[PDB]
């Protein structure tokens, strides 16, 4: 299906409001911004809700380079990790990324 | 481009006169008493005039994406259907930032219409396709 | 028969409180009585009223169901206190203070 | 010897204890000044535009 979109409003710090036109989705959904902006992969989770229309979300990698009208985009879901015996001596990220620079993650299932 | 009729009601006073209603919230009670104020005076109680600038404006809006603040209300081809007096009072709300109310005002002067009317709305929810037995049931 | 009275929708949500937005104004909502919140078309979420503000806005305190919250859900009004069931069924028993049971291994006051 | 050896420090944790309850009671202070600046609200600042 289409995914929602949603757009800047204001950055204080690493927190953002973003102003989404249907409809906000729930606390602790995460929303990507593709790294042709930002220079970097940024997902940022949802907080709390200010008004209707609008939601703050907090930021994961660093809010260098935002700016105020970046096209927002709801994955629909938590943030997803792997999970399994693929995980199992490796380094991981905040967001499950590895990187040890070994390889692809051979995962099966992401838990939130 | 505004109308010194339109001039005189903004920066005059108009909040301390008698309504239909005591009307609570924050901004938009002024956002609406306005609304109402020009549409009692010198509208002369053309009530739906504005009640279909609002709907005028979602149509508007939908077509052009959420970024409608930036250009300037009066000056543009597409806002050319809706009232000056709309569009005095979607320049000052974009003078004032509460352009996120906008909801939130159609809402009071939807009630304030409703209230100087004396017509009280029902919002009913059937189907995915009307039934007229359960219509008339209902 | 039994019609549920509403007084506003969720206008924000700051983890375990929240704020309501009014509908219309000549509704008027008491003072530490419970709240309802339809956070789906099957459950409910109950909630108490703390604080009353001159914007009509609401300050709630949520009890459950806080993680289903969005904004813009239909706000509902019970007019009624929060009561709990009593009686001596309930000793020999863990249990919510919402009154649920808690497993292991009519009159309210 | 030994008593002015616990004597400066309890000089010393004494005007610690002091500076901090009061830095404490000052930040009590602003912490209420600014939840009534929040508590306060803005007003319309009407003007002409045009």
């Amino acid at each position: 299906d289409v995914k929602q979109v949603g757009y800047v409003q204001q950055i204080i710090g690493a927190v953002v409001d973003v102003t989404f036109t249907d409809s906000v989705p729930p606390v602790l959904t995460a929303l990507t911004v593709d790294a042709k902006e930002t220079g970097t992969l940024l997902t940022m989770e949802i907080v709390q809700h200010l008004d209707t229309k609008t939601a703050r979300c907090i930021c994961m990698s660093s809010t260098d380079m935002l700016r105020l009208r970046t096209p927002v985009v709801n994955t629909g879901s938590q943030i997803t990790v792997p999970v399994g015996e693929a995980t199992l001596g490796r380094i991981f990220n905040v967001m499950g990324d590895a990187i040890d620079q070994r390889g692809p993650v051979k995962n099966k299932v992401r838990w939130p | 481009v505004p109308s010194p009729k339109y001039i005189e009601i903004y920066q005059s006073d108009f909040s301390r006169n008698a309504y239909p209603l005591e009307l609570l919230g924050g901004s938009h009670v002024d956002f609406a008493k306005l609304l109402y104020s020009f549409a009692d005076q010198v509208e002369n109680k053309k009530f739906e005039v504005y009640v279909e600038d609002f709907k005028k404006l979602d149509s508007i809006i939908a077509e052009k994406g959420p970024f409608w603040a930036e250009e300037k209300i009066f000056q543009s081809p597409t806002f050319q259907g809706l009232s000056e007096g709309f569009k005095f009072i979607l320049g000052w709300i974009q003078s004032e930032g509460a352009i996120d109310r906008l909801e939130n005002v159609r809402l009071a002067y939807k009630e304030l219409v409703n209230e100087a009317r004396k017509e009280t709305t029902a919002t009913v929810i059937v189907a995915k396709e009307p039934s007229g037995n359960d219509l008339a049931e209902i | 028969l039994e019609a549920k009275q509403k007084i506003g929708f969720v206008h924000g949500i700051d983890g375990t409180i929240a704020t309501i937005a009014p509908a219309a104004s000549k509704v008027t909502v008491p003072y530490n009585t419970v709240l309802e919140i339809a956070v789906s078309a099957t459950n409910i979420a109950n909630a108490l009223v703390f604080n009353l503000e001159k914007d009509g806005s609401i300050g709630v305190i949520l009890l459950d169901n806080i993680s289903e919250v969005r904004s813009g859900q239909d706000v509902y009004a019970t007019g009624s206190l929060l009561k709990i069931p009593v009686g001596f069924h309930m000793l020999g028993k863990i249990i919510n203070p919402l009154g649920k049971e808690i497993p292991t291994g009519t009159k309210l006051g | 010897g030994n008593i002015t050896g616990l004597m400066q420090l309890a000089d010393y944790t004494y005007n610690k204890t002091r500076k901090e309850l009061i830095t404490a009671e000052l930040l009590e202070i602003i912490g209420t000044m600014t939840a009534m600046h929040a508590g306060k609200k803005v007003g319309l600042k009407k003007t002409e535009f045009w």
